[PDB]
């Protein structure tokens, strides 16, 4: 199937004392595999998946040097941005950056992205062409002119189309056992009386991977959105995900309702009904 | 692997 | 700056069975800024050995974290998640309900 490698970086300034709090995390699909936390003891990029631990010391030294360079760029950025927005030296502010690459079923480059945010709002983003920039406001327009002059998009396009995709293929091979395994949702239905004549039916999808899934209710074969509740997909904490969808029904009419589950791990979508 | 790139905001 | 209040889900890693060892999760998401206070409570008292995931964020830039600890569901004990954030006037307590 399709795959992605994504890195997420957050820095939060601490005006009272010291340098910004910095957290970097790397993912292959929905699996976290590396992390860096400026508050952690190691001061190194750390493994978070068994398949990355086999990488040699030149790998770890290189990733540590680059992630510490990212933290310093963010520290400088927080200063520049405070100036662009005429903000006080007293408030805490945040910079977020995410970049990465997607590959198709053939494991060839599909798309790349690089987005930057200041105080939780879009600041500057590389366009899908990997050549152009989307600047949200006039401060970002100043950055865009500097990035054009400094060949930033060319350096990113070379990384996203080359290095990013090459290492993603390497990780998918080394971590085959889990990364290329799809875990279809384990599904069941629960019934919760809300009175002596109505009940909630809850359709559960557990222990699935990747996180992408669709749970939909139907009544007599037509989609039902009235009296439904769908929770956001959530992590189980063991690398898999969970979700549920519920509908309130008149008691005795449960057989009209069907829950439909779509997931990459299912060749054909599942249909569940309440078993009285 | 993370990017090795340079930029100034 | 934009201030987005956390969405909170409190749930178990596995279907709950009274007397059977499990893991209590508090998933906080959709919030900004990232500073947040999350405690897991047993009978209104703070649980001490609580761990959390590494800070990450969604497409809209809002943050998410998972706080978790081992627990054993029982008929008598009440579990909950207590969250405080700059967007909240008082900490928000969400009780664990094994049906959700
Ligand atoms: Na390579
Ligand atoms: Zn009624």
């Amino acid at each position: 199937g399709s795959h992605s490698m994504r890195y997420f970086f957050t820095s939060v300034s601490r005006p009272g004392r010291g340098e910004p709090r910095f957290i970097a995390v790397g993912y292959v699909d929905d699996t976290q595999f590396v992390r860096f936390d400026s508050d952690a003891a190691s001061q190194r990029m750390e493994p978070r998946a068994p398949w990355i631990e086999q990488e040699g010391p030149e790998y770890w030294d290189g990733e540590t040097r680059k992630v510490k360079a990212h933290s310093q760029t963010h520290r400088v950025d927080l200063g520049t941005l405070r100036g662009y927005y005429n903000q006080s030296e007293a408030g805490s502010h945040t910079v977020q950056r995410m970049y990465g690459c997607d590959v198709g079923s053939d494991w060839r480059f599909l798309r790349g992205y690089h987005q930057y945010a200041y105080d939780g709002k879009d600041y500057i983003a590389l366009k899908e062409d990997l050549r152009s920039w989307t600047a949200a406001d006039m401060a970002a327009q100043t950055t865009k002119h500097k990035w054009e002059a400094a060949h930033v998009a060319e350096q990113l396009r070379a990384y996203l189309e080359g290095t990013c995709v090459e290492w993603l293929r390497r990780y998918l091979e080394n971590g085959k056992e889990t990364l290329q395994r799809t875990d279809a949702p384990k599904t069941h239905m629960t019934h919760h009386a809300v009175s002596d004549h109505e009940a909630t039916l809850r359709c559960w999808a557990l222990s699935f991977y990747p996180a992408e899934i669709t749970l939909t209710w139907q009544r007599d074969g037509e989609d039902q959105t009235q009296d439904t509740e769908l929770v956001e997909t959530r992590p189980a904490g063991d690398g898999t995900f969970q979700k549920w969808a519920a509908v309130v029904v008149p008691s005795g009419q449960e057989q009209r309702y069907t829950c439909h589950v779509q997931h990459e791990g299912l060749p054909k979508p599942l249909t569940l009904r309440w078993e009285p | 692997t993370i990017a090795d790139y340079n930029y100034k905001l | 700056m934009i201030q987005r209040t956390p969405k909170i889900q409190v749930y178990s890693r596995h279907p709950a069975e009274n007397g059977k060892s499990n893991f209590l999760n508090c998933y906080v998401s959709g919030f900004h800024p990232s500073d947040i206070e999350v405690d897991l409570l047993k009978n209104g008292e703070r649980i001490e050995k609580v761990e959390h995931s590494d800070l990450s964020f969604s497409k809209d830039w809002s943050f998410y974290l998972l706080y978790y600890t081992e627990f054993t569901p029982t008929e008598k004990d009440e579990y909950a998640c207590r969250v405080n954030h700059v967007t909240l006037s008082q900490p928000k307590i969400v009780k664990w309900d094994r049906d959700m």
